[PDB]
Formats: structure tokens, C-alpha cells, sequence
């Protein structure tokens, strides 16, 4: 678990979500104009970070059409960031660890595995006893 | 040659009212070669003692059909009245021991061959020859779905 | 000397001798200077599991065997007539008996009787694991088309009838059809997009009705969307020796790079039946299982053609998963293992025996858990710790971009229409 | 959170796996386990000293053929039938209702029989040798242990049906008339004030 | 405005005015549904042990 909020998604992707609201708000704007922007923006602001801002919203067709498809995606976005950090938040775990003597970790003693006990005692006399 | 009713092995299909098998091609597009065989009745030879013909396909039919064709040779497929594979009886009260079903009937100088899925182990292997094996499998545990309906 | 079955140890550093459950081997080096002579004076130790099983026959059989290691061919080629190697060795007199991962086959077993198999063994394919990169349309998983079309239909019904009825007989301007469809909109995507509070304690009602239902199918609709964006879909790269990537790689893609080691059972056997597959792959031939593995991992080449078994072994007990077989346990022509014994013997049926007893006694599967497991030979872990780049996730993109489109589109018309 | 937690988890059964289980070494009432007598698997079994109470609980109840058990195993009579690889494989290939669970054991090939001293059985062994590396017995396999009717299970998260849809549209089509009746009454009170 | 803000939502509020208050309205819903999806992780499996 990274001590961080931002894991769920990549860097490329943030700055792609970070430029799209600025494009889909700059054509939602135009379109209400040409058939204002600073609400727009707000609007388009308000329905991607879940806030309470936003006075109005547009009388275009087209227009309510693009921001019902935006609050949409803005919406699939959200649950997806929430299911990817609820993913990796819990239930992260190895299978099990050693358990028992006759497992073929100790069986084969590598490099990397170190374990030793204390000379001149009775276990060590325990497993010199051990042909296998 | 005497063969074992086997699910996926071999079929056991009752013949038409001609005298022979009811023909019928497969999926891939070749016809289908089979075999008359003169087993015992449907139930069991016990009450009703009397054999009956039938018809005989399959893999082992198929592997015995190549086998004739490759050495050049006749036989006559005939199921087991025991309808077992068979095992060692060698209960002390009749004081003698001899084996019983397929093997038993092949020990008696009634067949020559034996086109089953017989396995190969020690106590069988220890009076017969066994060839190269042709398939290879083991043993496993089948149980129901159990129907997850949580 | 081979795979884990039966493996050659070194000398002790000062006791000289070999460890316990290890018998006394002897290997003959012929390869130094032959000016008066030099036969192989060198002793070393040998065990694994050809030697526990060795062992088993002996010490049911009760005879005294004795190791000789041979030095002039690795199983045994017919090479213009003469075998050289262990059946060269088997065949003239210099052996009674020959065991290890002597391979069956028909011209061995013409020449040299075998005993039952103890192994499976067969042909398969080892080839890199491929990767997928996404399967698209993950949005729309954990749902069907059907459900969709009917939960618009509804929502479209449901708003005009019940805002048009109830806004027409209970008693800012007037509530129509467009802010009816617009509220119930913003109802069920989660929430705020700004919308016009309606009228009457019925609407309110079913307002709250119909907000019930949208919480309802969010909690249903993120169940496990998070499961379904990180599946792969795995596919395999060729499915075997049959189609034409490696029949006529002629007339196809770039040349694929694969081949075999020559001098073996599988060499032979790819000649008998695939003369332009042999003769194609006779210049991509490796020089070792470790220096063709290595290419393999590099780059070189992808596809490597040998015994299923030690290949299995080796993509099992490897470094974490590197490697899979294709087909997950294929084998083509099915054979096995055995002790080559010479031709006219008594022993034969005594090895068959033991063979036999061993196996329905039930130490085999037990040699086989402590001699053959892998790390990688068990199921694949559960896939944690997810990226979700761009393409895991741009499905969404195609739609909004399709959605930009439809509305310029419907703009344009408007336009047109307006004069 | 609850009811995202129980759409969700619905992970394998996970049966018996081992044949060394504490469930099949002590033999209850419950779980009924045989196999076709007069065979090699009872000859198998009676061989382990130490599965002596299994054995005479298999022992206890065995079928007459293979035909008659699978028929009773399928119909909910028995909990577990021990055969071969290749015919419960083909059992669970064409009926889908049944599953091969467990490890491999035992593992015996099968080979055709013959006398104690015959040139046939040499010649039968070569034959074999010969053709069975020449893609004859692959192809028998292929086309006669080779079907693959039903589905599979590679993928454990599944999608959903139209289970709770029906109840939702049964839920707003009741909501409808209610507040038909409702805005009825509303109507009512207002003609008396 | 704020409790209702991290509250998830719909207690009624009147929005502000200037564009550093909506700044700010904006960083704490980022910092509210970022508390959610932090706070109802395992929620239901810690509410049944
Ligand atoms: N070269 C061997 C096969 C490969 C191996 O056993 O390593 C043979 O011809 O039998």
C-alpha cells in the first residue's frame, strides 16, 4: 500500500482528464454562444469534482446533449477512480508462510535463505541426527 | 478377441431387422466402420441365457480394425458373459484359485486376444504379456456440480 | 549428466568421499593428451531420482550394479551405421543394462529390448507468454445491451407520462417534457448536474421513487466493474506443429525464428514427417538446452521443440513465471522412459516386476512431489496492483468523441433547418 | 457496501483435491463413496494398510457395472465415484452436469493382453510403436475423444442477469398507480377546501 | 456548506461568491469524495466480524 493518492492512475492519464474538461467546457461554451463561458466552465467544473458550484445550465439542444455526455463520463470516471483505490486497499496479502520443517526451502538451503541456531546444544545434535 | 462395454471405448447398438447395423455417417464426412458382435442379452445372461447379435464400434473396434488390416489376419469379437474385467479368486474354500470374467475366459484357451481398456499392474501382468500401452490416463474423483446458487 | 534425474556431484573438499543416500560413480575423460594414455582417472558421485529408482530395483532384485559414465555420444543417432553413445555402449558388449532419460522409440526398441515405462514423456512446444493489451468495451461488462434498452425505455416512458399527467392535473415557467427527462438525467448519473425542482406532493413523491431506484442501480452497477477492467484475455501464438507457420514459413510473415537440437529422438522424428520444416529449421539448430533457453529469454528465437517433461520441469521451477508451455500440458506423440537392457535377457521380466510394485505401491507419486515440483508449476496468483493507463480505460474516449460528433452534427441540421 | 459484498465472492466450491484427506479417512454415514467391484481400482485400494476402514466402506456397497453407477451418481444418489481419467473425462465432456475433482493418482496406461509366449504380441508391440507416432492414434483421439460441447469456466467474475430489473420495473410500476391514487385523493381534498 | 460537503450530499446550502471560494469549494469535494472512497473500502466486512 503506496502513501499516495494519485496511484490509481497514471500521470498520463490525470493530464488527459485535466485537458479534456478545459476542451469539452471551451466547445460547450462556443456552441452556446454561436448558436456564458465563465458559467460554462463552472458547470463543467462542478459536474467532474462533485461540488456544489454551477448557476445555470445551457439552452442549446446540442449543448444539453454534450453535458448530460459529459456529466456521464465524469460520472464513469469517478466510480472507476473509487474502484480502482477501493481495489488495492484491502485484501493484499502472500498466500502463507513456512509452517513445517519438511518443506523444500530448508531442504535445499540456497544463498539467500540464512538459518542457523546456537553451537554446542541439542539441537544441534537433533539435527545432525537427521540422515535426510 | 472378447471386449468389455467401455461409455467412451465401445458402443453397444442393437442391429436392424435386416441383420445389420443402421449405417450412418459422422461429422467429420467419412463413414463409419463397424463391427457384428454376439455378446450376451441386455439384462444378464442369468434368467435369460441366451446371446443375441449385435453391432460393435469404436476405438477399440477402430484399433482392432487396424490391427487386422496392418498383420493380415481374421477374428471373431464376441463380448464377456461375466461382464467384468475380473480378479484374483483365490478363496480357500473350493481350495483352488483361478481368475474369473474376461481374463479368466481368455486363461481358458477361449480367445487370443483381448482389445479392451485393460490396465496394467503386477498381479494381472504376472501371467500374461502386456504390449506398449496406447493411451495413458489415471484415476480421479467426479461429483456434481452442486448447483452455487447463493 | 541431465536434467534433475540423475545428476553428478563433485568431490567432497576434504572428506573425500559422497554424502549419505549417494553411490560411488566413475566418469572416463578421454579429451587430454593421448601421448601414452589416460583412462580416466576420475571419480565423483552421483544420485537423484534415476538413482532412488535404481536403488528401489536393487534393493528388490538384489544385485550390484556398478556406474560408468560413457563418452562418446549423448543417447545414441545412427550415425552411417554404427551407434555411438550409451546404446553404442549397450550394443557391444561394454553394458548389460542402461538407465536414465533414454527415450523409447521404434528403431531402440528394434535393436534394444525395453522395459515398462515409469514416465510420460512426449513433444511440446515452449514458447514466451504473450500478452494481451485490453479488451475494449469494459464499461458496459457488467450489464447487458437488453438491460440498457430497457432501462432507457422506462426512463423515457416513466418521465413524460408521469411529469406530463401529474403536472397537468395537480395545480417559474411550465414543467415540459425536455427539464422532465433532464431531472430524471441528472437523478440517476449520481448527481449535480443543476437541474429545475418540480411541483406538488405526488411529483415529489415520485421523484423520491425514482431516486430510490437510481441508488439501487449504482450500488448494482460497481459491483465489479474493477474485476472486469483487469482481465487480458490471454491468447496463444501458434496452436501447433500443424498449420502453416511452421509448415511453408515461405510465402508468410517475417521469418520466425525455431528450431531443436540435432542428435536426438525428436530430430528424427521431425525428419520422418516434416522434411521442409527439418530442413528449415536445420539452420536456426541450437548448441545446448541452457544456450537455447537463453536465446530464447533474449530474443533470438521463439519457439523451442523438446522432451515435454524437462521442458515442463523447467518453465515450473524457474525465477517466479517466466516461461509457459503452449496448450497448458499438450504432448505429441505420447512415449516413455525405461531401462535399455540387452537383447535376450532374463532380467527383463524382473524389471517389469519391480516396475509394477513400485508403482502400485504408491512411492512414485511421492518421488514425484519431492523430485519434480516448480515454482511456477502451480495456478497463477490473483492479479493486484493495477496501472489503468490509457488503453485500459479509453473506451469511454470513442464514446465521448462519437457524442461531440452527433452533437455538431445536430447543429449543423438545426442550422440548415432554422432557415 | 452489504450489497456489494454479497453479489460478489462467488468464488469455486473447492472439493476434495488429495486422496490423503481426513474426509476419506474416516468413513461416515454422510458422505458414500464406492466403485465397481471386481476391478484394479478395489485392488488398488485394498493394497494401503493404512486406508483399511475406507476400504471396508467401500467394500460395504459396490455397483455391478460402470453404467449402473454413473446412473445412480447423476440422479443424487451417490457423493462420489472413483474411476478412470479418461472416462470421467468424457463423462463431464458430453453431460455437463458433473465435474472431475481431484488429483491424479495411480497413474497405469492400457495395453492389449495376449498369452504367455506368442510372435503376435511382439509384433503388436512394434505396430503400436510404429503408429503411434505417426499421428494415427492422435487423429483417433481428435475425432472420438475430442468434442467439447459445453461451455467452460476460464473467467470466475460474471455479468448479470435480469433478476433484480423485473423487480425494480414491478417496484416503479406500483409507484405509478400509487401516486395515480394519491394524486386522486390530493384532487378529492381539494374539490372540499 | 462544507459538512454538507463531505457529508456526500443534499443538505441544502446557498453557493458562494469569488473565484477563490469556488477554488476552495473545489479542493475540499476533491478532498470529500477522496474520504469516501477511502472510508468505505471495507466497511462491510469490519461491521460483520
Ligand atoms: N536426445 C534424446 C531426446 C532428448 C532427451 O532425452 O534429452 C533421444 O534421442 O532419446
Amino acid at each position: 500500500t503506496l502513501d499516495s493518492f494519485m496511484q490509481p492512475f497514471q500521470s498520463t492519464l490525470w493530464l488527459l482528464v485535466g485537458l479534456s474538461v478545459h476542451v469539452v467546457a471551451v466547445m460547450l461554451y462556443l456552441l452556446d454562444r454561436f448558436s456564458t463561458l465563465s458559467s460554462a466552465m463552472w458547470f463543467s467544473w462542478g459536474v467532474l469534482l462533485n461540488s456544489g458550484i454551477g448557476e445555470g445550465a445551457p439552452r442549446s439542444f446540442s449543448a444539453r446533449i454534450l453535458g448530460m455526455v459529459w456529466a456521464g463520463f465524469a460520472m464513469i470516471i469517478v466510480a472507476s477512480y473509487t474502484a480502482n483505490l477501493a481495489a488495492f486497499l484491502v485484501l493484499d496479502r502472500p498466500e502463507e508462510r513456512i509452517t513445517g520443517i519438511n518443506d523444500p526451502r530448508l531442504r535445499n538451503p540456497s544463498d539467500k535463505f540464512i538459518y542457523a541456531t546456537v553451537k554446542q546444544s541439542s539441537v544441534d545434535i537433533y539435527f545432525r541426527r537427521q540422515v535426510e | 478377441i472378447v471386449t468389455i462395454h467401455q461409455e467412451p471405448f465401445v458402443y453397444v447398438k442393437p442391429t436392424m431387422s435386416d441383420g445389420t447395423c443402421k449405417e450412418e455417417f459422422t461429422v467429420n464426412g467419412d463413414p463409419v466402420k463397424k463391427v457384428i458382435c454376439t455378446g450376451p442379452n441386455d439384462t444378464s445372461p442369468g434368467s435369460p441365457r441366451h446371446t443375441v447379435p449385435q453391432c460393435c464400434y469404436g476405438f477399440c473396434i477402430d484399433l482392432l480394425i487396424k490391427l487386422a488390416r496392418t498383420m493380415q489376419f481374421t477374428y471373431e469379437v464376441h463380448l464377456v458373459a461375466d461382464g467384468k474385467f475380473g480378479t484374483q479368486e483365490r478363496v480357500q474354500n473350493s481350495n483352488k484359485k483361478e481368475w474369473n470374467g474376461m481374463m479368466g475366459e481368455l486363461l481358458s484357451g477361449q480367445a487370443d486376444m483381448i482389445v479392451a481398456p485393460l490396465t496394467i499392474n503386477n498381479e494381472r501382468a504376472q501371467y500374461i504379456e502386456f504390449s506398449k500401452p496406447f493411451k495413458y490416463q489415471g484415476l480421479t474423483i467426479l461429483v456434481k456440480k452442486e448447483i452455487p446458487r447463493s | 549428466e541431465e536434467a534433475p534425474f540423475v545428476i553428478v556431484e563433485s568431490v567432497d573438499p576434504l572428506s573425500g568421499t559422497c554424502m549419505r543416500n549417494t553411490v560411488p560413480c566413475q566418469k572416463r575423460i578421454i579429451s587430454e593428451n593421448k601421448t601414452d594414455e589416460e583412462p580416466g582417472y576420475i571419480k565423483k558421485c552421483c544420485k537423484g531420482f534415476c538413482i532412488d529408482i535404481l536403488k528401489k530395483i536393487s534393493k528388490s532384485v538384489k544385485f550390484t550394479y556398478d556406474l560408468y559414465l560413457v563418452t562418446n555420444g549423448k543417447h545414441g543417432k545412427k550415425i552411417n551405421g554404427t551407434w555411438n553413445g550409451m546404446i553404442g555402449e549397450v550394443v557391444m558388449k561394454r553394458a548389460y543394462m542402461a538407465v536414465g532419460s533414454l527415450t523409447i522409440n521404434e528403431e531402440r526398441s528394434e535393436v534394444v529390448d525395453f522395459s515398462v515405462p515409469f514416465i510420460e514423456t512426449g513433444i511440446s512446444v515452449m514458447v514466451s507468454r504473450s500478452n494481451g493489451t485490453v479488451s475494449p468495451s469494459a464499461f458496459l461488462e457488467p450489464f447487458s445491451a437488453d438491460v440498457w434498452v430497457m432501462m432507457f425505455v422506462m426512463l423515457l416512458i416513466v418521465s413524460a407520462v408521469a411529469v406530463f399527467v401529474f403536472e397537468y392535473f395537480s395545480p417559474g415557467p411550465s414543467f415540459t417534457i425536455g427539464k422532465a427527462i433532464w431531472l430524471l438525467w441528472g437523478l440517476v448519473f449520481n448527481n449535480s448536474v443543476p437541474v429545475q425542482n418540480p411541483k406538488g406532493t405526488t411529483s415529489k413523491i415520485m421523484v423520491s421513487v425514482w431516486a430510490f431506484f437510481a441508488v439501487i442501480f449504482l450500488a448494482s452497477y460497481t459491483a465489479n466493474l474493477a474485476a472486469f477492467m483487469i482481465q487480458e484475455e490471454y491468447v496463444d501464438q501458434v496452436s501447433g506443429l500443424s498449420d502453416k507457420k511452421f509448415q511453408r514459413p515461405n510465402d508468410f510473415s517475417p521469418p520466425f525464428r525455431f528450431g531443436t537440437v540435432p542428435n536426438g529422438s525428436t530430430e528424427r522424428n521431425i525428419r520422418n514427417n516434416y522434411a521442409e520444416m527439418h530442413a528449415y529449421m536445420g539452420k536456426f539448430n541450437q548448441r545446448g538446452v541452457d544456450d537455447a533457453l537463453l536465446s530464447l529469454k533474449t530474443g533470438k528465437l521463439d519457439a523451442f521443440i523438446y522432451d515435454a517433461a524437462v521442458l515442463n520441469y523447467m518453465a515450473g521451477r524457474d525465477e517466479g513465471c517466466k516461461l509457459v508451455t503452449i496448450g497448458s500440458g499438450k504432448v505429441f506423440a505420447s512415449t516413455g522412459y525405461g531401462i535399455a537392457i540387452q537383447k535376450d535377457s532374463g532380467w527383463k521380466r524382473q524389471v517389469d516386476l519391480a516396475i509394477l510394485q513400485l508403482f502400485g505401491d504408491g512411492e512414485m507419486e511421492e518421488l514425484e512431489a519431492l523430485w519434480l515440483t516448480g515454482i511456477c508449476h502451480n495456478e497463477k496468483n490473483e492479479v493486484m496492483s493495477s496501472q489503468l493507463d490509457i488503453d485500459n480505460m479509453a473506451g469511454v474516449f470513442y464514446m465521448l468523441g462519437a457524442a461531440m460528433a452527433l452533437s455538431l452534427i445536430t447543429f449543423i441540421c438545426e442550422h440548415l433547418f432554422y432557415w | 457496501a452489504n450489497l456489494a459484498a454479497f453479489l460478489v465472492l462467488d468464488r469455486p466450491e473447492e472439493r476434495i483435491t488429495g486422496i490423503n484427506d481426513p474426509r476419506l479417512r474416516n468413513p461416515s454415514d454422510k458422505f458414500i463413496y464406492a466403485t465397481v467391484k471386481q476391478s484394479s481400482v478395489d485392488i488398488y485400494f485394498r493394497r494401503q494398510v493404512e486406508l483399511s476402514t475406507m476400504y471396508r466402506h467401500m467394500e460395504k456397497h459396490n455397483y455391478e457395472s460402470a453404467a449402473e453407477a454413473i446412473q445412480a451418481v447423476r440422479d443424487n444418489k451417490l457423493h462420489a465415484f472413483i474411476w478412470d481419467s479418461a472416462v470421467l473425462e468424457f463423462e463431464a465432456s458430453q453431460k455437463c452436469d458433473l465435474v472431475t475433482t481431484g488429483e491424479l493418482f495411480f497413474r497405469s496406461g492400457f495395453g492389449i493382453g495376449m498369452r504367455k509366449d506368442s510372435p503376435w504380441k511382439q509384433q503388436v508391440s512394434l505396430s503400436i510403436l510404429k503408429s503411434h507416432e505417426n499421428g494415427f492414434m492422435e487423429d483417433l483421439d481428435k475425432t472420438w475423444v475430442r468434442y467439447q460441447e459445453c461451455d467452460s469456466r476460464s473467467n470466475a467474475p460474471a455479468t448479470l442477469t435480469f433478476e433484480n430489473m423485473a423487480g425494480v420495473f414491478m417496484l416503479v410500476a406500483g409507484g405509478i398507480v400509487a401516486g395515480i391514487f394519491l394524486i386522486f385523493i390530493e384532487i378529492a381534498y381539494k374539490r372540499h377546501k
